[PDB]
């Protein structure tokens, strides 16, 4: 849910990294002004349609 | 790269992060609220603690991105909502102390001991009991005894804590950028950054006092009428001219004057409109009435709700094998989950409360498209007005006859309309002066215009004048008279009921104008027009996306709250009451002191 350069048709990018949303270098732990992509879903049987 | 994009990224991550935790906490609370057991309490406690910790961590994180840098208004609203809730700007030994004070107050309110006239066998509680006694008991001595005893129990017990509690609350209000607790509470009705629609926190008091001064005459006429009715009901206790005893009227606190209908019924020889008798003939049940309410909602032009509502609802008493707190609530657990918890007993008031709760359920379904921080509706008076207008427009004789419960022979007569209007006014207009006076007293206490040594006297002074009632037993600075109420000891705002009524009637009028219907609006039958449904839905799906003034203009075409629709509704009762008080003075004398 967080990645630039919208995918070209029929390509797959399995590349987990640390998003650089901000203006500072970011290595390892995201912390402030830095995020991590690939958020999960969650699923329960009582969920609405 | 800019501040706005960073804020947008933070918000779009925060929404998806918080939805799961909110759903878990709500589900745990719902599971406890029908299967009461200690493990469910532990689950609720830990889930709520986790949710609060996550919320406070996010609030601390969101301190960056200064508000004058962000231009988008929706981002500003979301950031303000995130920053306000969960803030813990206070020194140590005060937050935990305040929590202890609050929970001790809640526990002491939930456990009241009068123990009868020194009878060790029974100690009455606020369950069916002394409140049930005040509901219907024609005995001056017993009513006075209970009335004084309850306040003596929750008087000096809770009086000293209130001073330090309000001191701490005012200290917290000073700590953050505000004026006082009254200003903090009034800050909800605020609009900024938009011209023509900006609403400040100072105009609310002016509007409230203007509306009350416009309302006054009808209330005073009804007060004269009910004084006369009590005079031929209660002899030798009501002064010819003056105030009224507090314990005699209505409920324990006198908020709702509903129980006086039997003693104050005018020309009530005709059978009551209530149709609870005919329900057993068709063997009605909860499913039937809920389906009928769903059919009405669909006929208005709104969708019916999902099968999950029918699957996971609790619309029947579970029996003695389960421990459930029976009270009508409309839970919206999120992620497309909606369910109502309420017991039913096949009665007319149950039929009305079904519509009342279904209105809230539909409103919750309406705004489920806005982001998480704006999902909650507009100014908190809307969420009750929308649920109350549909109950208002569902008890009319026309709708009952169309449904079939009413026999197709009961024609409408002047006296039936008078009885219905008086029954409505006994609960609709009666509570306005009480709410206004209580909120005004709390505002003055919060501001500090009333010194502590001047408490307990200026409050009763307000009661002897604004409402027109007098204490039967003199009270001194040892008691806290405005402390026996549920909302005072639980730290809840009380103005939400003053703006609930006016708004509601306005909506009704506008809706009853969309569907062409002549005659008095007190008998309106909005059940088939699709234009009114569109008018409601064009504002329902908004939440906190636009200022409430814009929504009000959208629904009715005005710019703020107005009182004309209420008087338009109650005009026939006003005329009949004016024609009735041909030989009785209207008003009261504050100088009367029956206690002496
Ligand atoms: C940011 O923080 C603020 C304050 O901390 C939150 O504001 C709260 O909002 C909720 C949602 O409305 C308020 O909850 C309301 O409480 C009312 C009081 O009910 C109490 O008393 C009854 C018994 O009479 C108890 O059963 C109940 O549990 C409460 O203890 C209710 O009357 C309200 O219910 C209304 O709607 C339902 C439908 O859902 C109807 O069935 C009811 O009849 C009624 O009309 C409602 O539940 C709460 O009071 C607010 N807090 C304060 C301090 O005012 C914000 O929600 C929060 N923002 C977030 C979390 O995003
Ligand atoms: C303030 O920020 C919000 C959030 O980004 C802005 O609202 C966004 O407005 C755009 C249109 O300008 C919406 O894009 C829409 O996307 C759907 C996707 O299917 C597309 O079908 C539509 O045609 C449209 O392009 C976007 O969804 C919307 N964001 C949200 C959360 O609803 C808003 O415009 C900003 N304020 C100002 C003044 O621009
Ligand atoms: C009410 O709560 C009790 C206590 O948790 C539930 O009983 C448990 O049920 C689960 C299955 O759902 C079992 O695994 C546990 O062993 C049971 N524990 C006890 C102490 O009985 C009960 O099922 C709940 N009733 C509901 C949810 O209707
Ligand atoms: C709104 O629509 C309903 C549904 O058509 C109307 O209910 C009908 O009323 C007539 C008149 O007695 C009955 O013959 C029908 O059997 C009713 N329909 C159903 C499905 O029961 C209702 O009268 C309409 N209301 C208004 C004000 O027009
Ligand atoms: C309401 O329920 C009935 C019966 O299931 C269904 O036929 C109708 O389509 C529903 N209304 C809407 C708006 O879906
Ligand atoms: C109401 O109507 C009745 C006849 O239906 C009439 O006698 C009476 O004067 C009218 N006005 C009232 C009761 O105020």
């Amino acid at each position: 849910l967080l990645r630039k350069s919208k995918l070209k048709p029929f390509e797959r990018d399995i590349s987990t990294e640390i998003y650089q949303a901000g203006n500072k270098p970011c290595n390892g732990v995201a912390g402030p002004n830095c995020y991590s992509p690939l958020q999960s879903y969650g699923f329960r049987p009582t969920y609405g349609v | 790269s800019t501040i706005e994009e960073q804020a947008k990224t933070f918000l779009d991550k925060f929404n998806h992060e918080a939805e799961d935790l909110f759903y878990q906490s709500s589900l745990a609370s719902w599971n406890y609220n029908t299967n009461i057991t200690e493990e469910n309490v532990q689950n609720m406690n830990n889930a709520g603690d986790k949710w609060s910790a996550f919320l406070k961590e996010q609030s601390t994180l969101a301190q960056m991105y200064p508000l004058q840098e962000i231009q988008n208004l929706t981002v500003k609203l979301q950031l303000q909502a995130l920053q306000q809730n969960g803030s813990s700007v206070l020194s140590e030994d005060k937050s935990k102390r305040l929590n202890t004070i609050l929970n001790t107050m809640s526990t002491i309110y939930s456990t009241g001991k009068v123990c009868n006239p020194d009878n060790p066998q029974e100690c009455l509680l606020l369950e069916p009991g002394l409140n049930e006694i005040m509901a219907n008991s024609l005995d001056y001595n017993e009513r006075l005894w209970a009335w004084e005893s309850w306040r003596s129990e929750v008087g000096k017990q809770l009086r000293p804590l209130y001073e330090e509690y309000v001191v701490l609350k005012n200290e917290m209000a000073r700590a953050n950028h505000y004026e006082d607790y009254g200003d903090y509470w009034r800050g909800d009705y605020e609009v900024n950054g938009v011209d023509g629609y900006d609403y400040s926190r100072g105009q609310l008091i002016e509007d409230v006092e203007h509306t009350f001064e416009e309302i006054k005459p009808l209330y005073e006429h009804l007060h004269a009428y009910v004084r006369a009715k009590l005079m031929n009901a209660y002899p030798s206790y009501i002064s010819p001219i003056g105030c009224l005893p507090a314990h005699l009227l209505g409920d324990m606190w006198g908020r709702f004057w509903t129980n006086l209908y039997s003693l104050t019924v005018p020309f009530g020889q005709k059978p009551n409109i209530d149709v609870t008798d005919a329900m057993v003939d068709q063997a009605w049940d909860a499913q039937r009435i809920f389906k009928e309410a769903e059919k009405f909602f669909v006929s208005v032009g709104l969708p019916n709700m999902t099968q999950g509502f029918w699957e996971n609802s609790m619309l029947t008493d579970p029996g003695n094998v389960q421990k459930a707190v029976c009270h009508p609530t409309a839970w919206d657990l999120g992620k497309g989950d909606f369910r109502i918890l309420m017991c039913t007993k096949v009665t007319m008031d149950d039929f009305l409360t079904a519509h009342h709760e279904m209105g809230h359920i539909q409103y919750d379904m309406a705004y489920a498209a806005q982001p998480f921080l704006l999902r909650n509706g507009a100014n908190e008076g809307f969420h009750e007005a929308v649920g109350e207008i549909m109950s208002l427009s569902a008890a009319t004789p026309k709708h009952l006859k169309s449904i079939g419960l009413l026999s197709p022979d009961f024609q409408e007569d002047n006296e039936t309309e008078i009885n219905f209007l008086l029954k409505q006014a006994l609960t609709i207009v009666g509570t306005l002066p009480f709410t206004y006076m209580l909120e005004k007293w709390r505002w003055m206490v919060f501001k500090g215009e009333i010194p502590k040594d001047q408490w307990m006297k200026k409050w009763w002074e307000m009661k002897r004048e604004i409402v027109g009632v007098v204490e039967p037993v003199p009270h001194d600075e040892t008691y806290c008279d405005p402390a026996s109420l549920f909302h005072v000891s639980n730290d809840y705002s009380f103005i939400r009921y003053y703006t609930r009524t006016l708004y509601q009637f306005q909506f009704q009028e506008a809706l009853c104008q969309a569907a062409k219907h002549e005659g008095p609006l007190h008998k309106c039958d909005i059940s088939n027009s699709t234009e009114a449904g569109q008018k409601l839905f064009n504002m329902l799906r908004l939440g906190k996306s636009e200022p409430w003034t814009l929504a009000l203009e959208n629904v009715v075409g005005a710019k703020n709250m107005n009182v004309r629709p209420l008087l338009n509704y109650f005009e026939p009762l006003f005329t009949w009451l004016k024609d009735q008080n041909k030989n009785s003075f209207v008003g009261w004398s504050t100088d009367w002191s029956p206690y002496a």
